[PDB]
């Protein structure tokens, strides 16, 4: 009923050796997402990989990437609470309206580039990017969820970890080939922004041995709705030698990208993950008014805590 | 009690889009709703619906420029919009509810078979498998409905036959080759042998009066369930 300083709502999703639960902090009144983890039911392979998912998302601080706030571990147990998304996932928001108009749909694309292009500045690949992935906030903005099978990268050298949803996944990782992390991600890319456009897989079948065949082939249908700036930028995403694809970097100075209106805020958000490198005095009052110590709340920030008095400062910030 | 009831007929003008919904009655989630329309005097032909876990939508290659096929899972509502109309897609719009549904993995074949229909809604705009067109016999004798298709359908795929009373919707009749769904009487026997597909009807009776048709699923590109051109079936 509650686990710390939260009070545990809806159940936002049950699976592998954890429960995702939707719950809200007691004291800032916050709407969050709680990861239970029994330590003592999964195997120690599952339990370092998700000592090394958290040490990942200290590392991914992102408006468009979901935050951790808080890693409350006991004896037995660990609790996982992050930002909660209400728009719930793209998918089903595809599901419910269909494919977006190529405004729309370059909007949220550009949120999705933004995300990935700082997850490869840090050398990190998500190896995952799924459209069940991609949660949305109140207003629709993309937030890049479950760096579960996400891992670090070197530039230039190939990883070997096959993992990825067959209908997003990559056809290198089909053959069981050793792989580059980056491009492994813009084919993923290649495949949301055909979802994204025409509510539909560029790639689908009865079975995974057909999907398989069907991702192996790298033949897809260009609709007549879709433009041509658009169908030249997956084309160019979608390639089955992965030295013939275009760069994250390629992708944002393409055609297609610049064919909206004026978008300062994306140029910005791009440029800030090439040079990477404010404490809100309004807070640090009211968090002073409860009682919460000062040098207590500095020490916890910039020592990357997690704890109560990192996570009562970011929840109240946002 | 479970029942697909469908929106009203529409008057539409050239040009213009029109949207049919589908509510789900009587349970409750999780259905995988199919869109197949029927153009007047023609036969059935599959627009798109879910056909797999992975994607949101599948739509056959021929209507995923104009349909948008939706669903509000709070409503147990299933949608359809198709733009771009022309007197051409003045037809009866169905919408069918595949059967195994609750079998549904990643390795599991579906048999693609459709459990439930809508009664029809009558769009008008103002302005694959080959089988016999007509089959006939007299009442106590056994017709054969050939069935031919190719390897990507059934020569890889189950084979379904619906039988179609005169201005009813499709009825399910033979399903996952030679399964008889409940209340199908042990007259009707189906058959598969690579690829092709039989239907036969022993001890024909007045009321088998209808066209069948035989339905498969073809693996071409994303997939789409593929309809015979019908055999119209009367007793002498
Ligand atoms: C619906 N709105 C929403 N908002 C936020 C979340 C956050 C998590 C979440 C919480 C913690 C960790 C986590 N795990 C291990 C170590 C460290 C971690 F931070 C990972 C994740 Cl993804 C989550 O699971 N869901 C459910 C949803 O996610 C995507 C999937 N496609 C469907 O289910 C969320 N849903």
């Amino acid at each position: 009923a509650r686990i710390g300083y939260y009070e545990i709502d809806r159940t936002i999703g049950k699976g592998n050796f954890a429960v995702v639960k939707r719950a809200t902090h007691l004291v800032t009144k916050a709407k969050v997402a709680i990861k239970i983890i029994d330590k003592t039911q999964l195997d120690e392979e599952n339990l370092k990989k998700i000592f090394r998912e958290v040490q990942i998302m200290k590392m991914l601080s992102h408006p468009h990437i979901i935050r951790l706030y808080q890693v409350m571990e006991t004896e037995r147990m660990i609790y996982l609470v992050t930002e909660y998304a209400s728009g719930g996932e793209i998918f089903d928001h595809l599901v419910a309206h269909g494919r977006m108009a190529e405004k729309e749909a370059r909007r949220k694309f550009k949120q999705i580039v933004t995300a990935v292009y700082f997850c490869h500045s840090r050398n990190i690949v998500h190896r995952d990017l799924k459209a069940e992935n991609l949660l949305l906030d109140a207003n629709l903005n993309i937030k890049i969820a479950d760096f579960g099978f996400s891992n670090l990268f070197t530039p230039g050298q190939l990883l070997k970890t096959w993992c990825g949803s067959p209908p997003y996944a990559a056809p290198e990782l089909f053959e069981g080939k050793e792989y580059d992390g980056p491009k492994v991600d813009i084919w993923s890319l290649g495949v949301v922004l055909y979802v994204l456009v025409c509510g539909a897989l560029p790639f689908d079948g009865s079975t995974l041995q057909n999907l398989r065949a069907r991702v192996l082939s790298g033949k897809f249908r260009i609709p007549f709705f879709m433009s041509t700036e658009c169908e030249h930028l997956i084309r160019h995403m979608l390639v089955l030698d992965p030295n013939k694809r275009l760069s994250m970097e390629q992708i944002c100075k393409h055609k297609w990208m610049k064919l909206g209106d004026a978008d300062p805020n994306f140029d910005r958000l791009i440029a800030e993950s090439q040079q990477l490198k404010p404490l809100n005095e309004d807070v640090l009052l009211a968090m002073e008014d409860m009682g919460l110590d000062k040098e207590q709340t500095l020490q916890s920030l910039r020592s990357d805590a997690y704890d109560h008095y990192s996570a009562i400062y970011s929840l109240l910030c946002d | 009690e479970v029942q697909l009831v469908q929106s009203g007929a529409g008057v539409k003008k050239p040009g213009s889009s029109v949207k049919v919904s589908c509510k789900s009655s009587g349970g409750s989630g999780s259905s995988a709703v199919s869109w197949i329309r029927q153009a007047p005097g023609q036969g059935v032909e599959w627009m798109g619906g879910i056909t797999s876990i992975f994607g949101p939508a599948n739509y056959a290659q021929k209507f995923q420029d104009r349909l948008k096929i939706t669903a509000d899972k709070a409503t147990n509502t299933v949608y359809m919009e198709l733009s771009g109309l022309t007197f051409e897609d003045t037809a009866v719009y169905y919408c069918a509810r595949v059967g195994d549904y609750n079998f549904w993995n990643g390795h599991y074949r579906s048999g693609y078979y459709f459990d439930l229909w809508g009664r029809g809604t009558l769009v008008t705009v103002s302005s694959v498998l080959t089988q016999p067109p007509s089959a006939s016999g007299t009442p106590g004798q056994r017709v054969t409905i050939s069935c031919s298709g190719s390897s990507s359908n059934i020569g890889s795929n189950t084979v379904n036959w619906y039988q179609q009373l005169p201005g009813t919707a499709p009825k399910l009749l033979i399903y996952s080759n030679t399964q008889r769904p409940s209340g199908v009487p042990d007259r009707f026997s189906g058959s598969k042998s690579a690829t092709s597909a039989s239907l036969a009807i022993s001890g024909l009776q007045s009321e088998d009066e209808a066209d069948y048709y035989c339905a498969a699923w073809d693996d071409s590109l994303n997939g789409h369930v593929v309809f015979g051109g019908g055999t119209k079936v009367t007793v002498l």
